[PDB]
């Protein structure tokens, strides 16, 4: 009986470890996904800042462009 | 002597173990409350660009029309 | 012998099932976060 | 025996403690990330308000223009 219990508990401790290791890799796997969306959500908001001043100067340009025409217009 | 010793080291184990597991749940209880208050902050910040972008918008028309109106007033 | 072997069995019994538990829920988050990841790389390449 | 039985237990219960203290660790590394990014957030969130309160600024001031440059 002490040697099945002894079996018995080193291979529950054993299935234990396996599933511990098994979780560190889960979690090694979340954290490097939640590092990995958590840097796309930065790139996303730069990125958005960056494509909302694109587009402002895209605007900028266009007023600028109305504002020659016009002023050529005059000239004209 | 070992043995009794052993045995209280059992039950201080298993007493650390149960309230070490009640301090996973209350971890991760404010980690789902951090990340759902990050989701939050990103709607919001998400908001407020857009809300950038249409000030800027009008800003922007409003400026046209400033130089139209005072070109016409030239 | 016999019931600490029974308490000890259920112990390590119930440390797996927790484990198991904590293990699907890993994984429940690990698919969001891979299908958060995919959808983040299209919105990116439109966005790109 | 007992003594073997007893250490394996305890093995088994101090290697739950390791993992779950791990966790622990890695819980508490990500909290502190998410909440040092919360920071970073606010800091945005704030940021971007007070971006909003000069442009709107420039928005009273301009209209003051428009109804000027209209009356003339």
């Amino acid at each position: 009986a002490d040697r099945e219990k002894t079996r018995a508990v080193q291979e529950l401790s054993e299935q234990n470890q396996r599933l511990l290791d098994q979780l560190s890799r889960a979690s090694e796997v979340e954290r490097q996904l939640s590092m990995q969306v958590h840097a796309l959500k930065e790139d996303f908001r730069e990125k958005n800042s960056s494509t909302n001043q694109h587009i402002i100067r895209l605007e900028s340009l266009q007023a600028e462009i109305k504002m020659l025409s016009d002023r050529k217009r005059e000239l004209e | 002597s070992s043995t009794n010793q052993h045995i209280i080291r059992l039950e201080s184990l298993q007493a650390e173990i149960k309230m070490l597991s009640d301090r996973k749940r209350e971890l991760e209880h404010r980690l789902s409350a951090t990340l759902e208050e990050n989701d939050l902050l990103q709607g919001t910040v998400e908001e407020l660009q857009d809300r950038v972008l249409i000030l800027e918008r009008q800003g922007h028309d409003k400026d046209l029309q400033l130089h139209q109106s005072q070109l016409e007033l030239q």
